[PDB]
RNA sequence: GUUCGCGAAGUAACCCUUCGUGGACAUUUGGUCAAUUUGAAACAAUACAGAGAUGAUCAGCAGUUCCCCUGCAUAAGGAUGAACCGUUUUACAAAGAGAUUU
């Protein structure tokens, strides 16, 4: 899903204006879970679309 | 983007010297670009009567008007223009 | 994909979220291109 | 830079063995029942 | 038979082009797939791509699956899947209209739902009201590339590409108006071959064109509306009145 | 808006003003559960029964309107009054409600309109 | 909320179909307003998906299946429903439909059956029709062209030929019915017929082929008591052969028709 | 806030947006709730119920009134009906206070 | 034949009414029954 | 495939390896949707016109509408957002009086 040129893609599209709502979410749980100094690279469970 | 916006957007290649360049070549070919009047907005200095239909013209009326420097400049220094608007009623073109 | 589907493909998001106009703007385009708070308190959020 | 898209992880980050964080160097002695396990993502999250 | 082999691939998934059409704006819509900021330049070309039928058609996934619609790409000459296909890949027959009679009323045979009205144009899909057989030919300056042709060269030109295509009740070429109306047996052959026709040429690999084929405008392949002559209008009342004869022996037999 | 009536035994409300309609509300939710439409101009008075008709309604167009809440229906049009119906109200121990016109004033049994 | 209306000729013959229901899913063919739209497959393993294309109160206002538009009763598309009910009626009736989209929306609101519907949407009347139905059933170039068309010459055993020359084709006839019964004469081929010429052009793919035609009974074809007659064209044709324009057309099969009347 | 925006985007915008009273309003809702106070009192009380015309011309006369009372001028209109009168000048003077 | 109705899960991210629009509509007045008006039976003082 | 059981061959080994075979375990995805022109995004450009009241210029706030746009919006803005400027004949009678059909 990088260019989204071809007819397949709009559904698609759709899909990406209706998780818009939700960014701030999404956005509290990545900084909610941020990586704390003594901390080399923290792997964290995600739910993706 | 709101009227007193800061930035414009410039693509990564864009040289602004180069750009004025090409408009510059560009520029003496679009129609817009090389008009011999420009539109103006501006209110009728005096009263007048149109010629043509003798409709009355009061003075401080707003018109869409045409603004052309003429070729001649008083005492060879100071730009005069010529201001053409048209008559309400009838639409012949008055001039001064 | 917002800015896409409103037409407005005369503005530009940056990488880092900035929105810029890519042309001087007729009054028309102002008018159809002024987005609101929503859009705006959005796109900072990203940026941050 | 405004102009350049956010890095591929796979191709950029992924390969690259990072750099050691902050950790202060606790004593073998005077810290032993803690140095084990103090900068843990999850310290003790093993130990039943 | 196409019975008799598998499917042919038309085109190459490398081969296929690219999904962003010609510019015709300042900026590309990422939405609307589409340029915007101004609107010049045509937006019709020529395909690329055209249907064989002896040599393209052949057993797919779809005769398999028990598919009833055709193959959308097959007809533009540019499937990728070929046998793979879940669509059928030959030209239609009367085995298949019969296995499509019911859907047929409210699809196409590519299985695309059709409108109440036509589009003002007379392209596109077509009506559920109408049952419409024939097509409009236009474009036949541009699929010749303006190359000069006699009205009768033009008209065997028509013949021959369209008839590959489907059983044909009439071909008409008008001087006049310069344009031909191909009128099918059963109306699946006409949708499949509008989308065949569609922005083809009508040049010969003989043609001393054949070289710059690609670079005008292609056929323009319509709907037509109702024919005014009224020698064929009293043929449509007679063939009306023989459809409704035809019928009232299934509703008495059935009641 | 004219006029405000309260349900007598539901926690519902009839409103109606000069947009021509009554609107019934769910006190909790403050929804617009009903809009009540026929009315032919301002609807002056409102009143809520508690049975079939359940909203009785006066109006400009000179009619009394007796509704069916459920259906969004007239159980009957009342059209003997010859101007604005300005005034209404129910007798509070016989099911019956009076209405009143310039030099006209008249009565009339729920049960049956 | 009304239920939904569709045949069984859709639903198919298993015992049981599931069907999705999607409130306000779908927009509606004829009149635009959102319904409630189902779908479903006639079995599990069948490959194409079937929808309700209009709502609800557009097909009982035709008498219509949801999902292919045929009538409810009937099983016939509305245009030959409504066609065959005026000729038992002698005033006509027919689905007068919308074409603005403010009409389409306004029109479908009404609930008042349209053309042959309410004629259809009880039985006594579908009935009456039915039994009157059964009683219906009870009861300038051309001066040159001419010798480029082979018409001197006969239908014979001895020249082989691949190409012959077609003419007293009425215009009824569709080109297709032409080439079947060839076929069906060949136990099975490139045909030209200009109609406005009323007369046309059949080219073989080999001589063996043409040889066969011509073993089969200048000549004569049969198509529904149509008598065309057939000629052996050894001069190669095109369609040029019969007119470059159409008043060329016309005054060939002008011309053709009193050779005809005379032959004849 | 986006999901109203989204909505716009796909629903597209309610046909029946319901101005509230602000004070940027308030004026004109009086004057439109007075005027219809006149109109209903007086074409209820008219023996001949003619209405079309007659309306237009009435709420003239409450209009001038009011210039009137503002002026000070006093406003007597003669051959005016004397109920008519006195609707106006009751309209009128709960307008002034 | 008998009809088991489900109705399936929406995909949360695309919109709930595929099919829904602000649009207005001009509704038919339709009534069968008239309705009668029950009434019974100097100038320039008005 | 795993496993329980029973036959044939290894190994008179009844368990282990192989072959034949009975049973158990596991049971119907997905699509309202196909990949460029012909099932419908908008601005912009070009030419011409041009700014609500009226003598002139401008602040506005409404209303009606099968016009909506921007906006989180029941706020506000869009020229006071636009459209509004046109068209206009009968619920038609009474009294006379002069030409006239009958
Ligand atoms: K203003
Ligand atoms: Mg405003
Ligand atoms: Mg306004
Ligand atoms: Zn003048
Ligand atoms: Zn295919
Ligand atoms: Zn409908
Ligand atoms: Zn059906």
């Amino acid at each position: 899903h990088s260019d989204m040129a071809s007819k397949m893609y709009n559904t698609d599209k759709k899909a990406f204006l209706g998780a818009l709502k939700y960014l701030p979410h999404a956005i509290l749980k990545l900084l909610e879970n941020m990586p704390h100094p003594w901390e080399q690279a923290k792997e964290v469970k995600v739910l993706y679309h | 983007s709101e009227r007193k916006a800061i930035n414009k957007y410039y693509p990564p290649d864009y040289n602004p010297l180069e750009a004025e360049k090409l408009s510059r070549k560009m520029a003496k070919k679009l129609k817009t670009m090389n008009k011999s009047h420009a539109s103006i907005r501006l209110m009728t200095p005096f009263s007048m009567r149109c010629l043509e239909c003798n409709e009355y013209i009061p003075k401080s009326r707003k018109f869409n008007g045409k603004k052309e420097l003429l070729k001649e400049k008083y005492l060879d220094s100071i730009k005069i223009y010529r201001l053409t608007i048209s008559c309400p009623r009838c639409a012949n073109s008055i001039a001064f | 994909l917002l800015i896409h589907r409103k037409g407005l493909t005369y503005l530009h998001l940056d990488y880092n979220f900035n929105l810029k106009p890519t042309k001087t703007l007729t009054t028309k385009e102002r008018k159809k291109s002024r987005l609101g708070n929503s859009f705006h308190l959005m796109r900072e959020l990203l940026k941050m | 830079d405004d102009d350049e898209p956010p890095l591929s992880y796979e191709q950029h980050i992924e390969n690259i063995e990072p750099l050691d964080p902050i950790n202060l160097p606790l004593d073998s002695q005077d810290d032993e029942y803690v140095k084990d396990w103090l900068y843990d993502s999850r310290p003790l999250e093993e130990d039943s | 038979s196409w019975r008799d082999k598998s499917a042919k691939v038309q085109v190459k998934e490398s081969e296929l082009p690219s999904s962003i059409p010609a510019q015709t704006g300042l900026t590309f819509n990422i939405w609307y797939n589409k340029w915007s900021q101004g609107f010049a330049g045509n937006t019709r070309f020529v395909s690329p791509f055209a249907l064989q039928p002896q040599l393209h058609s052949g057993k797919t996934r779809g005769d398999n699956d028990g598919q009833l619609f055709f193959c959308l790409f097959f007809a533009k000459g540019m499937c990728c899947l070929g046998p793979k296909c879940e669509y059928l890949h030959h030209i239609p027959d009367e085995e298949d209209i019969g296995k499509l009679a019911l859907r047929t009323e409210v699809l196409d045979c590519f299985g695309r739902e059709k409108f109440a009205d036509y589009r003002e144009d007379m392209g596109g899909i077509g009506s559920f009201r109408k049952k419409n057989k024939t097509l409009y030919v236009g474009g036949i300056d541009g699929a010749l590339n303006s190359k000069h042709l006699k009205p009768a060269q033009i008209e065997s030109r028509i013949r021959f590409v369209f008839s590959r295509l489907g059983d044909i009740d009439r071909i008409r070429y008008v001087e006049s108006k310069n344009c031909g109306f191909v009128k099918f047996k059963y109306q699946a052959n006409a949708e499949f071959a509008k989308e065949a026709m569609s922005n083809q040429t009508l040049l010969l690999p003989s043609d001393k064109e054949w070289d710059d084929r690609r670079e005008g405008t292609g056929l323009l392949v319509k709907w037509a509306n109702e024919d005014p002559d009224p020698a064929a209008q009293k043929r449509l009342q007679e063939e009306l009145k023989l459809e409704s004869l035809n019928m009232m022996v299934h509703l008495i037999n059935n009641n | 808006v004219r006029t405000v009536s309260i349900h007598p035994t539901l926690d519902l409300i009839a409103t109606a003003g000069r947009d021509s309609v009554i609107k019934l509300w769910d006190m909790r939710t403050r929804i617009p559960v009903i809009t009540l439409v026929g009315h032919k101009g301002p609807i002056n008075q409102v009143q809520c029964t508690p049975v079939d008709p359940q909203v009785v309604s006066s109006s400009t167009d000179a009619t009394v309107r007796l509704w069916d809440v459920v259906a969004g229906k007239t159980m009957k049009v009342l059209t003997h009054h010859k101007r604005s119906v300005r005034a209404t109200a129910l007798h509070p121990k016989e099911f019956s409600v009076a209405s009143a016109c310039t030099d006209d004033i008249r009565s009339w049994g729920l049960a049956e309109g | 909320e009304p239920p939904p209306n569709i045949c069984e000729q859709c639903l198919g013959d298993e015992a049981n179909i599931r069907m999705t229901k999607i409130p306000q899913g779908s927009e509606c063919k004829i009149c635009t307003l959102p319904f409630t739209l189902y779908h479903f497959k006639t079995s599990k393993r069948s490959n194409n998906i079937i929808k309700t294309l209009i709502c609800v109160r557009c097909a009982t206002q035709r008498n219509i299946c949801q999902c292919c538009m045929l009538d409810s009763r009937w099983h016939i598309p509305i245009q030959l429903r409504d066609h065959l009910i005026s000729l038992v009626n002698e005033e006509n009736v027919m689905t007068e439909e919308a074409k603005n989209d403010m009409m389409k929306r306004f029109l479908s609101l009404k609930n008042v059956k349209l053309g042959g519907a309410q004629i259809t949407s009880d039985p006594s009347e579908a009935d009456n029709i039915v039994d009157k139905l059964k009683n219906i059933l009870l009861r300038v170039d051309i001066s040159h062209i001419l010798k480029k068309l082979p018409l001197n010459e006969s239908f014979l055993k001895n020249p082989s030929t691949k190409s012959f020359f077609l003419y007293n084709i009425d215009a009824s006839i569709p080109e297709w019915k032409i080439t079947d019964t060839v076929s069906q004469l060949l136990g099975i081929l490139s045909l030209i017929v200009n109609h406005k010429a009323k007369c046309g052009g059949l080219r073989f793919q080999s001589s063996e082929l043409g040889e066969r035609f011509v073993s089969k009974i200048r000549g004569v074809l049969l198509i529904d008591r149509f008598r065309i007659f057939i000629i052996p064209w050894s001069s190669g044709f095109s369609a040029a052969s019969f007119g470059t324009n159409t008043a060329e057309n016309i005054k060939l099969s002008l011309s053709l028709n009193k050779l005809i009347q005379l032959e004849l | 806030y986006i999901g109203n925006l989204i909505t716009r985007q796909f629903e597209g915008r309610s046909n029946e947006i319901v101005k509230t009273t602000t004070k940027q309003r308030l004026d004109a809702y009086y004057d439109l709730e007075l005027r219809n106070s006149v109109m209903d009192d007086i074409l209820e009380m008219m023996p001949e119920s003619i209405r079309q015309k007659k309306a237009r011309t009435i709420l003239q006369h409450l209009s001038e009134a009011w210039r009137c009372w503002k002026a000070n001028i006093p406003w007597d209109v003669p051959g005016m009906p004397a109920p008519i009168k006195k609707i106006i000048e009751r309209y009128i003077k709960s307008k002034a206070d | 034949h008998h009809i088991e109705v489900v109705s399936k899960q929406m995909d949360p991210l695309l919109p709930r009414f595929v099919g829904k629009k602000a649009r207005k509509v001009v509704a038919p007045t339709e009534n069968d029954e008239v309705v009668p008006v029950l009434h019974m039976d100097d100038p320039n003082e008005w």
